[PDB]
């Protein structure tokens, strides 16, 4: 947890450095290997830990960049992020909006069809 | 006691054995040797024998020189725990462990004389595919050729086991793993040869048979004539490319495929195809006493002009196939050549109703499913005339459904049918095949009424003289093909009918599985060897597939006694002496199940015991790995576990170059955080000279791009070696495939 312990430090801390490590993220694995991207399924929770700022209404990509292939090294870290997002979009002042849900619906769609195993976490989400 | 000694061997007195069980009572002096070596139902004293003539150095020399030759060699040929280890002691001594002895032997052999048996020799490398030593595994080549055409097909097929892949520079220290499964595998070479030689016939027409491995023994030498161990390594190369082993022999030996290929022989007017066109490619090659295959023999020759099967040994360079792979007024014209002939070739080929006719009135007269699709795939109603006529003079598979590759064909099926319906059981049998392969009024009819004709059919198709042979009246003839699955049953029982066997146990199924399993154990413990080695390994593997099978039981079933049950059996089997080779199973058992679960550090214990295991090293590993990589669950502490244990293998250098083939596995070993580190030191770790660049491009074009231009990792990796003493301005250099590293590492370096 060093890393943590040296990154605690958060000298002169703001909020809009996490985009670009979110896109970096996205990136790397949206390549290489079912590994990595489980590498980055631990970094997005953390990347969603470290994300202490928040705006509302005004966040919007709170899923959307989300829509990524929820399967092999994904389908568990999608939900998890998506149920911990679907609870940030019901927490305070929840900022439940629908100008995504479109992609939403297709990567749903899809991915609860296929094997058609959707659990209910999905469903309470 | 010389007199009781060869009472003893005399044989006849209950199979021979008489002599062997006398002899196990054995195990005057001299008498008694010979007795103790009947073990052999009495051929296995003559060595003994050797010695007693001796009757000290002379005796071991007169027993070897009997061992050689004296009687049967008991088990001696290619000696096929302890008493084994001690065997290949004596093998090595004997040549003046097991791959150690490998390599006095075939040195000795290369040096001096050592067909059949060298030639079985031969494909048993071929299965051994490695060695302890390996030059004394390669270096059998000179004095190899050498007796080789200083002189049947036989033996020359057997030679084709390492013919076939006799050549160098490719995938190592995994491909002479391949070489030898392959090659062992396909050791089963017998019935398997038969049938071969049944698809030959269908294929076309060659020659007598035990001849594909002598041919396909000098095609693989051939390709190689048309193309410091290593300095002789091309002179010798260059010489086979123009000297290897009888070639005169051979020559004679051709003859029969050279009448072969006559026979292969519009395509009528080629029959004269320029005479001897195939001379001329045969004399530029002669001429050459070198030539430049390639095609520079075809070139002198060929005849094109407007295949099949020229393009197909082109690119080989279905019966034919199948045999080399288990070894690893056009319309009047066509019609009349088709009528005479085979044609369903030509026809197939191919991808006028009189004429069609012609061909389909001589096929009628000849009356399968490669001729009817082959004119089916023209989609004529002459010919489907002589097809009901075709019908009429049948009075293998298929039939009907060159009708559904292509109402009059319903018709002449519903006459043929009902010629069915009125042994009578195999062709209803065919009839049902057929009417699916043809899958309309007439079907819909003929569902109801063949319903009940199969049913009053099947009557005509009419343990060892019971429980099993009371069906065979039927089954003999009705089983034979049988989609259903009932007999298979039965032969694989011995070692509908599975139904039964299924209901007698019918998670309820694992209590009256676990009772039959027990059973079975006490037999075996009761058995406790026997089979002089074959019991061992059996065993071995029965293990592993039981306590296997115990596991999967309490899996179902969830039932955890079962789990139970597999422990015990293993501990049991933890005795050791795990069966030669036949503990590799079980040793992969427990790895499964250390991977599957454990919930008590059993998978630790498991995976050490695995890793405590033998084997010519290769495979297992990779295996192993590839298993445990399709796994995920997030943590950090057994993935470091396997990656030192990996690394353990990383040690001694020189062979780097299979660790060069290991690295490219370790990185793409689904490689994601952290790991890509690990597999980077191991990179490091070992230079069998760019041999990472290489690994690396292999590893990096299973991720994209290739080794340096897929290099990515590097910053940090760069930086591990910017650590280093020589830093990132000595290895990055390599890592850019120097002035090289110390820029691609500067950012490293800071």
């Amino acid at each position: 947890v060093q890393t943590q312990f040296a990154h605690e430090k958060n000298n002169t801390h703001e909020f809009k450095l996490l985009f670009l490590s979110v896109i970096t993220d996205l990136e790397k694995t949206s390549t290489y290997i079912g590994k990595l991207r489980c590498a980055r399924e631990l970094k997005y929770l953390f990347v969603l830990y470290e994300n202490v700022l928040v705006k509302s209404s005004t966040l919007n990509f709170i899923i959307i960049r989300l829509s990524k292939f929820l399967i092999d090294t994904q389908i568990h870290d999608e939900v998890i992020t998506i149920f911990s997002s679907l609870l940030n979009l019901a927490d305070k002042n929840t900022f439940e909006i629908e100008p995504s849900l479109p992609n939403l619906f297709c990567k749903i769609f899809i991915y609860l069809r296929e094997n058609k195993q959707l659990s209910p976490s999905f469903q309470q989400a | 006691i010389v007199e009781t000694l060869n009472f003893l061997s005399s044989t006849k007195i209950k199979e021979r054995n008489n002599a062997l069980d006398e002899l196990t009572t054995i195990l005057p002096t001299k008498a008694l040797s010979t007795t103790a070596e009947a073990l052999v139902e009495l051929l296995a004293s003559e060595h003994t024998k050797y010695c007693d003539l001796l009757r000290l150095s002379l005796s071991e020399n007169r027993l070897s020189t009997i061992s050689y030759v004296l009687r049967l060699f008991v088990e001696k040929s290619c000696e096929r725990l302890l008493l084994a280890v001690v065997p290949e002691l004596m093998v090595k001594d004997g040549s003046k462990l097991v791959d150690k002895i490998c390599e006095y032997f075939q040195s000795q052999m290369k040096l001096s004389m050592v067909t059949n048996f060298i030639s079985i020799l031969l494909n048993l490398l071929a299965l051994d595919t490695v060695g302890i030593f390996q030059v004394t595994r390669t270096i059998t080549w000179t004095v190899i050729d050498f007796l080789r055409l200083s002189k049947n097909t036989r033996l020359i097929m057997s030679l084709i086991n390492q013919l076939i892949l006799k050549c160098h520079c490719f995938s190592v220290i995994d491909t002479l793993m391949l070489i030898k499964e392959a090659w062992s595998y396909n050791l089963t070479i017998g019935c398997t040869s038969n049938e071969l030689v049944q698809d030959q016939l269908s294929l076309f027409d060659v020659m007598s048979s035990e001849l594909m491995n002598h041919k396909l023994p000098y095609m693989i030498g051939q390709e190689n004539y048309v193309e410091y161990r290593e300095y002789i390594l091309l002179r010798l190369s260059n010489y086979k490319p123009q000297l290897f082993t009888v070639n005169h022999v051979e020559f004679s030996y051709i003859r029969g495929s050279r009448d072969k290929n006559s026979w292969f022989a519009w395509l009528k007017i080629l029959g004269i195809t320029k005479s001897l066109l195939t001379y001329f490619a045969l004399n530029r090659k002669n001429e050459n006493y070198s030539l430049l295959f390639k095609r520079r023999k075809c070139d002198s020759d060929i005849p094109s002009i407007l295949t099949f099967l020229i393009h197909l040994l082109e690119e080989n360079s279905s019966f034919a196939e199948q045999l080399k792979e288990l070894l690893f007024n056009g319309d009047m014209a066509r019609l009349f050549k088709v009528c005479l002939p085979s044609c369903l070739l030509l026809a197939n080929s191919i991808k006028s109703d009189e004429k069609t006719i012609n061909q389909i009135y001589d096929l009628y007269e000849l009356s399968n499913e490669s001729f009817m699709l082959w004119g089916y795939l023209q989609y004529i109603s002459s010919a489907d005339r002589i097809f009901e006529w075709l019908k009429s003079k049948w009075n293998q598979f298929c039939n009907f459904i060159s009708w559904l590759g292509n109402w009059d064909e319903s018709h002449k099926i519903w006459q043929h049918f009902q010629e069915q319906r009125e042994l009578d059981l195999t062709r209803y049998n065919e009839i049902l095949y057929r009417l699916l392969e043809n899958i309309d009024n007439l079907c819909g009819d003929s569902t109801f009424s063949e319903f009940i004709a199969a049913y009053k059919r099947t009557t005509l198709i009419t343990i060892r003289t019971i429980n099993v042979d009371h069906l065979v009246l039927d089954k003999i003839n009705m089983k034979e093909i049988v989609n259903d699955f009932i007999r298979m049953q039965k032969n694989k029982s011995q070692t509908s009918t599975i139904d039964k066997a299924v209901r007698a146990y019918l998670l309820k199924q694992a209590i009256g599985e676990k009772s039959s399993y027990n059973k079975i154990l006490e037999e075996f413990t009761e058995v406790l060897g026997e089979k002089l080695l074959c019991n061992h390994y059996s065993s071995s593997n029965q293990a592993m597939l039981l306590l296997t099978s115990y596991i999967e039981a309490i899996r179902p079933q969830w039932s955890d006694c079962n789990d139970i049950l597999d422990w015990i059996i293993s501990r049991f089997e933890d005795n050791s002496f795990t069966g030669v080779a036949p503990t590799v199973n079980l040793s992969m058992l427990l790895l499964s199940l250390l991977q599957n679960h454990d919930l008590s550090h059993g998978s630790i214990r498991g995976g050490k015991q695995r890793v405590f295991a033998t084997f010519i090293k290769c495979l297992q590993k990779l295996d192993s790995s590839n298993i445990i990589n399709i796994m995920n669950s997030i943590s950090s502490y057994m993935a470091q576990v396997s990656y030192k244990n990996q690394s353990i293998i990383f040690y001694e250098i020189k062979s780097l170059f299979g660790p060069p083939q290991q690295s490219i596995e370790k990185s793409a070993f689904y490689s994601l955080a952290m790991s890509m580190l690990s597999l980077v030191s191991y990179p490091s770790l070992v230079f069998s000279l760019e041999d990472m660049m290489t690994y690396s491009g292999f590893n990096h074009t299973r991720a994209f791009i290739q080794q340096a231009l897929n290099k990515i990792t590097v910053a940090f990796r760069y930086q591990n070696l910017t650590e280093l003493f020589e830093y990132c301005k000595f290895d990055l250099i390599m890592y850019w495939f120097e002035f090289l590293g110390r820029y691609f590492v500067e950012i490293s370096a800071i």
